[PDB]
């Protein structure tokens, strides 16, 4: 009977992986997908390894697994952290349903085959507000989420999916080797900051104006190039490691998150706030690479 | 709806299927049933060592912490080895310090200090001395303190290469240079390569740039006489393309790829 059908899915949503809480409000169509997936989950599992609180609050980011066709079948607990959307809102629902239709075609191929390895951008909705609140579905935000993983035999996506910190918006603390540059959408300095000068030599005024491309190591050139488009396409992005060619003869390597900037007023594309992660000193000092260095 | 009562059923198929006691059965139990044959069945049973599997899986990360005021490592779990190469022997019970490239030792100092998130990137050491790019995560707990973090790994002469602008001058060359003509770096760059070509081919070499300008974004292939430091002709075959901006699609540079022949 029904009361008696809505007794065992009480016993069935308590005894699901969740807080008495939270098990108890599910409607019975959640309380199937999230039993489902939690099965679903621990047979892929066991097929891999043949204090979470810590691990959980260690991430910068959540854990997602996705079948080659697109079902989320499995989502860490702290995502609505990130994305506002919480754990049981999407499990066992399409990806699809939650990404920039511009980067499905994108996420379909990272879903598919023979290297294993994955790592994308990714435009997903996000309900939670800068600095705490949050928002209707229908008043979602598109948010830029660094995915890296594998893919792995049916087949499935394993990522971690790492928000990228705006740069007008910084919960995280920044240390010496770090430091900020503005460009045209061209990626030309159009700001750098003091601290370019201790770290690699140039003055900003050297810096203005100049293309970023031109301080490139020029086996880097191409790869930049893909994290220029990344970012204007979808508003931002990590580069990879690259040589940023110094003052003074050699190179530093880099890592760099850059964000477009929006004008709240006008809605307009107003610039790229560049966050240069420095991760060296210089190298091959003594080899002038380019024309600048003269100087 | 229809399709409503269908998707529970596809669900609670779905269900049975996947509960083996369930499942290894004659015929279908019912909805009741199988709804308390899954209670049971999970009675029986994330994990809280799988959440730490799928890291190293995903992310190829692995955890650790480590005092605060000391940098002593409190505890590494063992997937400092997969990750690192690293015995949790050779990791427990030690120092951060120890284990990053001597560079990294100041960044780090400062990731330490009293005060929160910290997130970071640096270098470390795994052994049979090479470094490793890895990013790490975390937040300070207090253990007078320790830090909670995971560290994550990331994805990845014949001739000499060389960057010009559209007039031919050299504004880049790689260190080969002066093992594929002679010249030091600083003996190439600012001077037109025009100047390095013999007068007969020269015509050739403008002919080349004139057109991979015009033949924007793609490579053409052009032979000539190089002057090598010790002033004997060399035949080369540079290829070389046009480099636009992928904003603008300005072109930044040519491209060259200069091949001793």
């Amino acid at each position: 009977r029904r009361s008696k059908e809505t007794e065992v899915f009480y016993e069935l949503a308590h005894e699901l992986p969740l807080p008495h809480s939270v098990s108890s409000h599910l409607d019975k169509a959640s309380i199937m997908r999230l039993a489902i997936s939690f099965l679903r989950t621990h047979k892929l599992l066991s097929s891999v390894c043949s204090m979470d609180n810590l691990y959980l609050k260690a991430l910068e980011g959540f854990i997602a697994v996705v079948t080659q066709d697109g079902d989320m079948i499995f989502l860490s607990e702290n995502i609505s952290k990130f994305m506002g959307l919480t754990q049981v809102e999407l499990t066992g629902h399409s990806i699809f349903d939650f990404t920039h239709p511009c980067d499905h075609e994108e996420i379909r191929e990272n879903l598919t085959l023979v290297s294993t390895e994955r790592d994308f951008f990714m435009r997903m909705k996000c309900t939670v507000t800068n600095r705490g609140r949050t928002v209707n579905l229908k008043s979602a935000t598109w948010k830029v989420l660094h995915c890296t993983g594998q893919v792995r035999v049916l087949s499935c996506l394993i990522i971690m999916c790492e928000p990228i910190q705006h740069p007008s918006h910084m919960d995280i603390p920044l240390d010496s080797k770090t430091f900020l540059s503005r460009h045209s959408m061209d990626m030309k300095f159009t700001y750098c900051d003091d601290r370019i000068l201790e770290l690699i030599g140039y003055h900003p005024e050297e810096l203005l104006g100049r293309s970023a491309y031109e301080f490139y190591h020029a086996l880097d050139s191409e790869n930049m190039t893909k994290s220029h488009q990344n970012l204007c396409t979808k508003g931002q992005v990590v580069s990879g490691q690259y040589r940023m060619l110094a003052k003074h003869g050699g190179y530093v390597w880099l890592e760099t998150q850059g964000t477009v900037i929006y004008n709240p007023r006008n809605l307009q594309p107003q610039c790229i706030m560049c966050v240069n992660y420095v991760l060296s000193e210089i190298e091959k000092n003594d080899v002038v690479f380019s024309m600048d260095q003269t100087e | 709806e229809r399709r409503r009562r269908n998707k529970m059923t596809a669900y609670i198929t779905e269900l049975s299927d996947m509960v083996p006691t369930c499942s290894a059965l004659a015929r279908k139990p019912d909805k009741l049933t199988i709804l308390r044959m899954a209670v049971s069945h999970m009675k029986s049973l994330l994990t809280d060592q799988e959440l730490k599997h799928l890291i190293l899986e995903a992310a190829d990360g692995f955890l650790f912490i480590v005092s605060c005021e000391t940098g002593r490592v409190v505890y590494v779990s063992d997937s400092v080895t997969p990750v690192l190469n690293q015995p949790q022997s050779e990791w427990f019970g030690s120092t951060l310090y120890d284990q990053v490239h001597p560079d990294d030792v100041d960044k780090l100092r400062e990731q330490l200090s009293t005060s929160s998130r910290r997130s970071f990137i640096c270098r470390m050491r795994c052994g049979t001395p090479h470094f490793v790019v890895v990013h790490c995560t975390g937040y300070i707990k207090a253990w007078k303190f320790c830090l909670v973090a995971i560290g994550r790994l990331q994805v990845t002469p014949t001739e000499f290469i060389s960057r010009h602008n559209i007039e031919g001058i050299f504004t880049f060359v790689d260190h080969r240079c002066v093992a594929t003509v002679g010249y030091q770096p600083q003996e190439l760059l600012g001077k037109n390569i025009v100047e390095f070509c013999h007068p007969e081919d020269q015509q050739l070499l403008r002919d080349s740039f004139q057109q991979v300008v015009k033949l924007k974004g793609q490579v053409l292939s052009v032979m000539f006489r190089f002057r090598s430091k010790t002033r004997e002709w060399l035949w080369m075959r540079t290829s070389s393309f046009t480099f636009q901006n992928p904003y603008s699609d300005e072109i930044e540079y040519i491209i060259c790829t200069n091949t001793n022949v």
